[PDB]
Parts: structure tokens; sequence; C-alpha cells
């Protein structure tokens, strides 16, 4: 009755409807995608450093 | 007996009263000699209201009873001991409640229903009328009490009505609706 009529009026008279994404980007985290962060490199390239190794490590007592 | 206790702390006074009458037979008289003499001493405004509050001695409130019987020689003789009691226990701020419970019990004897109609504003006559035939009609009238419709405006109860009598009561008031809505629709 007065139920029906507070029901009927609110709720017809009344719609919402959601807020813009322009809105909602700003009350959320974006994203911009991540990026590749490294390329690796060649792993002490060039026989200078191996030479010397080969060379100076021994360590043998007598 | 009484017809059904009701109060204790004055109301065994009154309960006192009413079987005592009861014992007289004659509760109509009692109450309705009561009810003149409560209604003067109303109507005495000077000191039968200044002087409803005690302050004064034993004695002294035994010469206020003995001037109270001087303005009606009507009181029958159960209501003049009850002045007596009353004087005796020195309690003359509970005489005016004793009428009033009296009156609860005596009506009772006589078997008048109660209730009120409490609504937003003063209801249509046809409505008291309607409400009253209804309530008649209803099995809470026993045909042996007979209902006080009394309006009561209290705006504070935003619309509708309440119905009231008996230990029941129906309440399709606008303000209980909507306080109900309201706290359904924050759920």
């Amino acid at each position: 009755n007065v139920i029906q009529d507070l029901y009927l009026r609110e709720l017809k008279d009344t719609k919402l409807a959601p807020s813009t994404l322009q809105d909602a980007e700003g009350n959320v985290k974006p994203w911009n995608p991540p990026q590749k962060p490294n390329l690796p490199e060649l792993e002490l390239q060039g026989p200078e450093a191996l030479k010397a190794y080969t060379e100076q490590n021994v360590e043998t007592a007598h | 007996p009484p017809p059904v206790r009701l109060f204790g702390v004055e109301g065994t006074y009154a309960t006192a009263l009413y079987q005592a009458a009861a014992k007289n037979s004659s509760i109509d008289a009692a109450f309705q000699s009561l009810q003149k003499v409560e209604s003067t001493v109303k109507k005495n405004p000077k000191l039968g209201h200044l002087l409803l509050n005690p302050a004064l001695s034993l004695k002294d409130r035994n010469s206020v009873i003995d001037a109270i019987v001087e303005t009606h020689k009507n009181l029958d003789g159960y209501v003049v001991n009850l002045l007596k009691v009353l004087s005796e226990n020195n309690r003359l701020g509970c005489f005016e409640k004793i009428a009033s419970d009296f009156g609860v019990l005596n009506d009772a004897h006589n078997g008048l229903l109660k209730g009120t109609v409490t609504s937003a504003e003063p209801l249509d006559p046809k409505s008291f009328k309607r409400i009253e035939k209804a309530l008649s009609a209803s099995k809470l009238v026993g045909q042996g009490k007979s209902l006080k419709l009394e309006n009561v405006v209290k705006p504070e109860i935003k619309g509708g009505l309440i119905v009231e009598l008996g230990d029941k009561t129906v309440d399709l008031s606008i303000s209980t609706k909507i306080q109900k809505l309201n706290k359904v629709l924050e759920d």
C-alpha cells in the first residue's frame, strides 16, 4: 500500500547508470605494460682472462 | 479477590479498598462518593493542592482529614476509613493515585474495555464509528466489556493509525512502515 507506493515511485522514478571510465581510472591503478628490463650479454668473452686463469691457478703444495 | 490485581505500590491500597467495598457490596457508591470528594479536593486549589504534599504533622494531617469529612458527609464509611488509612500512613501524595487505581478496578468490575486509536491527526467520526463497530465485532470484545476509543494525536507517529486495546495492538502507522522500508533498504 504505502509500501507499494514508496517502492514504485522511488524505484521507477530514480534510475542511475554507472560512472565513466575516466573517473574510474582515477580511483584504480591504470597500468602501462612493463617493458623488457634487460638483454643479457656474452660471458667474459675472449681468451685473455682464460689464459691468465689457466696459467695463474695451480696452488699445489710440495 | 479483585478483578485482576494491578498496581503493587498504592494498588495494594486500591485492592483493599475494592475488596472491602465488595464486602460492603456497594462499590459503585464508594467510587462515586470518592470521585466526588476527590474532585472537590482538586477543585480546592489552596491547600487542596498546596497541602497535598506532606510537611505537617500526623495530628495536623488528622485535622485536615476532619475538614475533608466536613466537606462531604457522603463518602460512605469505608472511604472514610480509607481517609484514616492515608492519614495514618501519612501518604497524601497517593490519594488521587489511589483514586485513579480504584477507578481502574471499579470500571473493571463494571466491565468496560479500554482502548485508544492513536493516530497522526484526529480521525473521521465515520472512522471512529467503523472502528468502534469493528472492535465490538472482534473477539477482543467479550460482550462484557465495552471499549473506550480515545483518539490521540501523535504526529511523531507520522501518518497511519495504531489501534490499541487489551494487550493487543495493530500498528499500521506510516512511520513504522517507512522505518522498516528504510532499514531494509539500508541493507
